[PDB]
């Protein structure tokens, strides 16, 4: 038995000029797996012709290329779509480019209706979501959470089977027996209790942390990161003023994703992330209970050999790529892809990031190439373990968890691969000169004490709408759709406050950063900062004004810069829209981790951690970064001061720095699977 | 920083008659690594002649065999001795038989003096220890703890290096700095703080439980078990009337050891015991920091291939020895080693046990064989990873070559888990217990309560002077005291209260077991799979009167645990007052009470207690000489001596399961032993 989640939603008034767009968007995402002939979009799309409106798109080459590809023929409906499938990738990229360059919202809506009526549902939804996120006239509206747009990618096969059975039966034949199987009929809706994956899917006791790696917020955060910074798009469209920092961002996000993951491994006593060799048997197995269009996801058997003949070519490329980077580390200063690079400069990080993502910015100074290959894509294909026939043949593919950004974080091999990549990047980082005392010491400021309230974690029920997973009848489409709600346990932490005491000789503006990190490693020994600098997670980052004398700063966890609130359901979105309000976090803070995942759980019911507090002078960001003020607090690199290796730890024993030891406890049931009828 | 362990020893008066013998025994154990010409035993050993005293030994064949072996020449002094070396074992067996068949204590003392003067020190100490344990006339005599007889086998190389440096320097050159290196000078003694092995010695996070597998008493328990029941001795001369229950004892002891190890692994979050394939490679790295005569112990890497060019023969034997057993399981009833075996009967357990130990009892019905093989010996040789050589005068010691260090190696646990898996496959034959045998009509356990369960680390001091070589002046007058002070696990006292209802007034037996609740995957363990992981902790009798009953059992009165042994100095102090440590005479073969509970956590680790009440039945008559180790006629581990097939039919009103939590107070890790942490 677990308590039910109840929370208040932060709301902001919506611009009256955007009341028409929002609705329209929400109308095109209803039952996107099906086309209803009775809807307006059906007629609009059926009658719309792209070429006749070629003047309504800013760029003309986009229209010509889209027309050429459409004449060549797109993929048929009712098939699995993945951005890693080359032909589908080209088609969806062309469609997205057509969407983005539409001169006005009316043309964009007409094109979206055309795409939904004529094109594959998956490509349509992907491109439409990306365009809504990136279009200028759609800034301010709210989109549904990814787990409500793709429910099948965020639940296991058993719950989906139950939902499909209920839909086919149009209710319960014997309602009294429903509760004994985890199905509750209440308030015109059906609630299905959902578990997490067990030892059948994960080996080596990793299932203990399933609740964390299968959490909807985790995968939704990864998908949001992909959507905001797609690898195939040019940086200028993505980030205008801070394009040169793209690689840095690539390093900052993944470094965080792994670190948190590592922390969870320490909470469950699983140790460090394994390392592997490409030319040796892979020891981590994976048996996902996931399916798309009833097609099972690929299963990787234990001791799978990656260097078979069929994959040999790919392997070679992978190896070569790695080798090349090492050679660059020996050169130090060189020219690659017609770009001059000096590794003694921190700025070079950008290039490094791009190099390991194989994104468009890496090939911006070279003529358009018909030959292109991605290290990440090849590694994902090799580790997916799908049959080679699936790869070779175009009209058939067996889906893998690594072929979608909504399910990549479920596979353990993802973490190992990106840990290898980050190991290479840190080997590069070893070049940079460590920060000196002059830059770390804030003369005149001393932190006297840091106090923290009790840190408690617990599981609570969370409900999310999964109606889009089923196919509806004509009558349901006409009158109203059924409501199938998945109720699952989720991790959460109680509110807590950090109190900091600071003595200042002078009055000035300062920047305060709060980080979280582990204390002991898998072997039970304390971790020195020289190795722990990469494992710290940045929690808070804010400005303050210090007056002469003593000062106290109380910072509530509900105000941390790098975390957001949980997304609201579609019905609540409609309720708020009818009253002219929208959720602020879903508007402009959706690219941040959920606040419920700040703290680890711990299998021993008590886990030690450490908090790091640093205060340094404030300097305003350069003016040109004006339209990015909401996301940049100062001009320092992301992760400062833990952005480069620490060589001499005694430089961090400054008056303006403080390390605190804290303990995280668990309240209630230690495990999340106590959700049966007799346990409730 | 940890508290220092101080506790008075519960002593008992010793019979005056044995007093002298006690003295003599201790005199023969002083500085056994060296021979002092000025001691009394030297002249006796140099002048004693066994052949001329052939009439003083009850058996004549033993004397003839020993003389024939001695004519060929025994092993040289200052050499490594191991019972798993064939020639050394052959010599030491004859020496032990000569000790055992001595007419009286005077002849035995003369023979021991002769052996110490002439023979290898290791063989002499081994044989003398075993004989003192087994000789009837020496029964009731206190022996020093094994870790004080072989300190080098119970401490790592760094502490021994510090001790050797102090001995060579005859003190400290700059005393005011020794404190910073964990060496304290006080009260005419030197104290050396010691750490347990870390990840450098153990891989795959095993080092987290190094405080348990490297505990001195944990290994001393296994050495005591080997000494009391040695594989090369007949059942009659080692156990007496409990000769048909030898295999049962073997299975019970090994199952309990593995269950406790699994509980510790669960407490440290390491999961289940891995299984391995002989034709594949072992996945347990081990780099012991141990030395004997400065010769390093064998090291094994993380990925060691067991089947190499020089092992094939042994491998083959191992494989065959397994397959034959499987064939027996298919036959059911057969004739092996001139013995009829029926696996449908529970008593067959005996045979099974012997079969998996290759002890002498397995071959008591066939003619004396010159072709000798042992499954356990070959498995230990294969797993030790020591270099293979055909020369008898060159050996690289391994942890598995000594019973004092066997438990330090995970391969031991894996191998015996495999063996017990085979034995449980055999046990599947037996018919499960029925309700009529389990249900205790008119008896219901209403409630069970237990006080707070607490674990902590405390400093413990033990004498390690025997590891060094003394000078002539030290031998003549007195040697210094080198004491090792190391953290050890301990638990605070707790009491179990059982509330029962029975309108019938009768005698009954109560058993208490401790076991796990969740497996490595975090799911509850069903009794049909958890019956092999339950550790018996208490076994006693009680008279129930009509109506309500409340039984209070204290942790200090549990049957299967003892108290800690004491150093030789306290033994002499008590002997001067005609007293001996009672627990070193009574229950000196059981586990210490400090290891009863697995180490807890700040939040708390979950486990469970099982309480079982059943009718009492007195042990059989011929079992009278051994009525200090048993309480009734039921098999060891009852009712969990055979598989549980249906938990529904096993549970009865007279059984109770309770869930408990174990907490930790103070430091969670044992390595905070630096000068700045005190
Ligand atoms: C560098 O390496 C080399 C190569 O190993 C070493 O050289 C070896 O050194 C050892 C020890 O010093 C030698 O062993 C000793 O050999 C002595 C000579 O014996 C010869 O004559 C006798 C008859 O008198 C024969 O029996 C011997 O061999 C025959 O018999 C043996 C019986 O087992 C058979 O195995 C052979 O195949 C032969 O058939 C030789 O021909 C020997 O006297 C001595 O034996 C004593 O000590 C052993 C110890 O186990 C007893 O078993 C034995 O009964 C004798 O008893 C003595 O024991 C102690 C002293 O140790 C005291 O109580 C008394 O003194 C008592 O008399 C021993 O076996 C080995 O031969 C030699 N190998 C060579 C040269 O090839 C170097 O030492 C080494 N150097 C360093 C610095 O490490
Ligand atoms: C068992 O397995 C077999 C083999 O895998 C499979 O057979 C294949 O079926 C698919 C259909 O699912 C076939 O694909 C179709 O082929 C026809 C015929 O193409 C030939 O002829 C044309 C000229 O007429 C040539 O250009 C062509 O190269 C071939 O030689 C096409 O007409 C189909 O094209 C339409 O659909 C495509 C999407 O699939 C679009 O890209 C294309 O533009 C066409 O669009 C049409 O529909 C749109 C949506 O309504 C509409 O908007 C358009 O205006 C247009 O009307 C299609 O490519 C394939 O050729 C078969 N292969 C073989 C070897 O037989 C079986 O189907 C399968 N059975 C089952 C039960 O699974
Ligand atoms: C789980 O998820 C499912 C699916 O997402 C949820 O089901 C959805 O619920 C919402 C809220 O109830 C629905 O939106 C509302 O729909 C009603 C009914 O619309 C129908 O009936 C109308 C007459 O009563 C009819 O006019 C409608 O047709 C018009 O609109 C379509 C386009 O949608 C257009 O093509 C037609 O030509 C018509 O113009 C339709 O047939 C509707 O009345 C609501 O409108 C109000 O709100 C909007 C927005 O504020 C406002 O603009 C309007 O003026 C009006 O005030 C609203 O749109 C949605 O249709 C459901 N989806 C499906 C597939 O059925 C379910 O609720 C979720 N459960 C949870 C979270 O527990
Ligand atoms: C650690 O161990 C050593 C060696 O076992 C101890 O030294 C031993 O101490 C005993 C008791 O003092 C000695 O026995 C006594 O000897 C005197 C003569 O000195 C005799 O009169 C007594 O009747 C008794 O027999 C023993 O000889 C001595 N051994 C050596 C080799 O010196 C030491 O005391 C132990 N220290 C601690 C703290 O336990
Ligand atoms: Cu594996």
């Amino acid at each position: 038995g677990y308590p039910q989640y109840h929370y208040d939603v932060e709301t902001r008034k919506l611009d009256p000029s955007l009341l028409n767009i929002q609705t329209k968007v929400l109308s095109l995402l209803e039952n996107w797996k099906q086309v209803n002939p009775d809807d307006e979009y059906y007629k609009i799309g059926k009658e719309y012709n792209v070429e006749a409106n070629m003047e309504s798109y800013t760029n003309r080459e986009v229209v010509t290329e889209f027309l050429s590809l459409y004449k060549a023929g797109f993929i048929p409906k009712n098939e699995v779509f993945s951005i890693f499938y080359e032909n589908q990738a080209l088609e969806v990229i062309a469609l997205y480019r057509l969407f983005y360059y539409a001169k006005d919202f009316e043309t964009f809506y007409k094109t979206a209706a055309f795409a939904r009526v004529w094109l594959n549902e998956g490509q349509f939804v992907y491109a439409f979501y990306l365009a809504v996120i990136h279009r200028a006239d759609t800034r301010g509206i709210v989109l549904p959470a990814p787990y409500e747009i793709w429910p099948e990618y965020f639940m296991n096969s058993d719950v989906l089977s139950k939902i499909y059975r209920i839909q086919m039966q149009k209710g319960l034949i014997i309602p009294e027996q429903g509760p004994y199987y985890g199905i509750l009929s209440k308030d015109n809706a059906y609630y299905f209790y959902a578990n997490y994956s067990g030892p059948l899917t994960y080996e080596d006791n990793e299932n203990l942390l399933s609740y964390f790696i299968e959490d909807i917020g985790w995968n939704s955060y990864y998908y949001y990161f992909h959507n905001r910074f797609p690898f195939w798009e040019n940086g200028e469209q993505l980030i205008g003023p801070l394009k040169e920092r793209r690689g840095e961002i690539y390093y900052y996000v993944y470094q965080k994703i792994l670190a948190r993951y590592y922390l969870e491994r320490l909470a469950n006593g699983l140790g460090e992330i394994p390392r592997f060799n490409w030319l040796d048997k892979y020891q981590t197995s994976y048996y996902p209970l996931l399916s798309s269009y009833q097609l099972p996801f690929a299963q990787r058997n234990d001791d799978y050999y990656l260097a078979s003949g069929d994959n040999i070519n790919d392997i070679q490329f992978i190896d070569t790529y790695e080798k090349t980077f090492l050679q660059l580390l020996q050169k130090g200063q060189f020219k690659a892809y017609k770009q001059e690079v000096d590794l003694y400069n921190s700025k070079s990080i950008n290039f490094v990031g791009n190099y390991w993502q194989s994104n468009a910015d890496l090939y911006e100074k070279v003529p358009k190439r018909n030959y292109w290959r991605s290290y990440e894509a090849t590694a994902r294909r090799v580790l997916g373990a799908a049959p080679r026939s699936s790869i070779n043949y175009e009209n058939m593919n067996i889906p893998t968890a690594l072929d979608f950004y909504q399910t990549s974080l479920r596979d353990p091999a993802f973490y190992q691969l990106y840990a290898k990549i980050l190991d290479y990047i840190n080997e590069y980082k070893e070049y940079l000169e460590p920060y000196s005392q002059d830059v770390l010491h804030y003369v005149g400021v001393k932190i006297n004490d840091v106090k923290v309230d009790k840190l408690v974690t617990y599981f609570e029920y969370f409900d999310w709408n999964a109606t889009n997973a089923v196919y509806l009848s004509e009558q349901q489409l006409d009158t109203v759709s059924p409501s199938y709600i998945v109720r699952q346990p989720r991790l959460n932490n109680k509110p807590f406050t950090v109190n900091i005491d600071i003595k200042s000789d002078v009055e000035s503006e300062v920047v305060v950063k709060i980080f979280l990190g582990p204390k002991y490693d898998g072997n039970g020994l304390p971790i020195s900062l020289e190795d722990n600098w990469i494992n710290f997670i940045e929690l808070d980052w804010f400005t303050h004004k210090l007056t002469s004398g003593q000062n106290k700063i109380a910072r509530k966890s509900e105000e941390f810069f790098f975390f957001k609130d949980d997304s609201v359901s579609l019905f609540k979105i409609y309720e708020l829209l009818s009253n002219g309000q929208v959720p602020s976090y879903m508007v402009d803070r959706y690219i941040y981790l959920p606040r419920r995942l700040i703290l680890p759980r711990g299998t021993q019911r008590g886990f030690p951690l450490q908090l790091f507090v640093v205060v340094y002078p404030y300097q305003a960001p350069v003016k040109e970064w004006e339209s990015m003020r909401q996301y940049i607090v100062d001009n320092k690199p992301f992760g400062y001061p833990f952005d480069r290796p620490v060589t001499l730890p005694y430089y961090f024993n400054q008056p303006n720095m403080y390390f605190k030891d804290v303990y995280v406890y668990q309240e209630g049931e230690q495990y999340p699977y106590y959700n049966s009828y007799w346990s409730q | 920083g940890y508290p220092l362990f101080n506790n008075n020893v519960k002593t008992k008066t010793l019979d005056p008659n044995l007093v002298n013998i006690q003295k003599k025994v201790l005199l023969l154990l002083e500085n056994w690594k060296q021979v002092d010409p000025d001691d009394e035993y030297y002249k006796i050993g140099k002048e004693y002649n066994i052949e001329a005293n052939i009439e003083s030994y009850t058996n004549r064949e033993v004397v003839t065999e020993f003389l024939s072996l001695y004519k060929t020449g025994f092993t040289a002094k200052n050499q490594i001795f191991s019972i798993y070396y064939e020639n050394q074992a052959l010599e030491v067996r004859a020496l032990y038989r000569l000790f055992y068949y001595a007419k009286d204590f005077e002849t035995f003392y003369k023979t021991a003096a002769f052996a110490r003067v002439w023979l290898n020190e290791g063989q002499f100490i081994y044989a003398f220890y075993i004989a003192v344990i087994h000789r009837a006339d020496t029964r009731g005599i206190v022996l020093p703890a094994p870790y004080e007889i072989w300190p080098e086998y119970f401490v790592n190389s760094d502490v021994l290096a510090k001790i050797n440096r102090i001995q060579m320097q005859k003190g400290l050159i700059l005393p005011e700095t020794a404190q910073y290196y964990g060496v304290l000078a006080k009260d005419n003694a030197y104290y050396f703080y010691a750490n347990y092995s870390g990840p450098w010695t153990y891989e795959n996070n095993e080092n987290l439980l190094s405080y348990f597998i490297e505990d001195v008493a944990w290994n001393s328990y296994y050495y005591y078990f080997h000494s009391k029941l040695q594989f090369w001795e007949k059942g009659e001369n080692a156990i007496g009337p409990f000769k048909e229950r030898r295999g049962e004892i073997y299975y019970f002891i090994y199952q309990q050891i593995l269950a406790r190890y699994y509980l510790e692994r669960l407490s440290n979050g390491l999961g289940e015991i891995p299984r391995f394939n002989w034709n594949d490679r072992l996945q347990a790295g081990y780099y012991p920091l141990l030395t004997t005569h400065q010769i390093p112990f064998a090291q094994r890497n993380g990925d060691y291939y067991l089947a190499n060019d020089d092992n094939i023969e042994d491998i083959q034997f191992v494989d065959s020895y397994e397959k034959t057993f499987l064939q027996f399981l298919q036959k059911g009833q057969f004739k092996a080693y001139k013995q009829e075996v029926d696996l449908y009967n529970s008593k067959s357990v005996n045979f099974v046990g012997n079969y998996w130990q290759a002890n002498v009892d397995l071959y008591e019905k066939v003619p004396q064989r010159n072709y000798l093989r042992s499954y356990e010996d070959a498995a230990r040789r294969i797993l030790g990873a020591a270099p293979r050589n055909s020369y008898e005068n060159l050996n690289v010691p391994t942890a598995l070559d000594f019973y004092q260090t066997s438990l330090r190696d995970p391969a031991f646990y894996q191998l015996y888990a495999k063996i017990l898996d085979f034995i449980n496959q055999y046990k599947e034959y037996l018919e499960p217990y029925t309700q009529d045998v389990l249900h205790f009509v008119g008896v219901k356990i209403n409630d069970v309560k237990v006080d707070k369960l607490v674990t902590y680390f405390e400093y413990f001091d033990w004498n390690a002077t025997n590891a060094v070589y003394l000078s002539e002046q030290q031998l003549d007058t007195g040697s210094p005291s080198y004491i090792v002070r190391q953290p050890r696990l301990n638990n605070q006292p707790f009491t179990v209260t059982i509330d029962i209802k029975s309108d019938v007034e009768s005698e009954a037996v109560i058993k208490i077991f401790i076991g796990p609740k969740y497996d490595g995957n975090g799911y509850p363990i069903d009794l049909e799979n958890n019956w092999v992981n339950l550790v018996e902790i208490d076994w006693f009798t009680h008279k129930l009167t009509s109506g309500q009953n409340k039984i209070e059992r204290k942790s200090e009165n549990f049957f299967w645990f003892k108290e800690d042994s004491v150093s030789v100095s306290k033994i002499y102090e008590l002997l001067n007052n005609g007293q001996v440590p009672r627990y070193m005479i009574e229950k000196f073969l059981l586990l210490p009470r400090r290891l009863l509970l697995p180490r807890g956590t700040e939040g708390g680790v979950p486990f469970q207690f099982f309480v079982f009440v059943y009718p009492y039945q007195a042990p059989y008559k011929e079992w009278e000489p051994m009525k200090e180790f048993v309480v009734d006629n039921k098999p060891f581990g009852y009712p969990f001596d055979r598989p549980v097939t249906e938990s529904y039919y096993f549970t009865q009103p007279n059984m109770y399961f309770k869930d408990v939590y174990i907490y930790q107070e103070g430091e969670e890790y044992p390595y905070y032993t630096s000068y700045w942490s005190q």
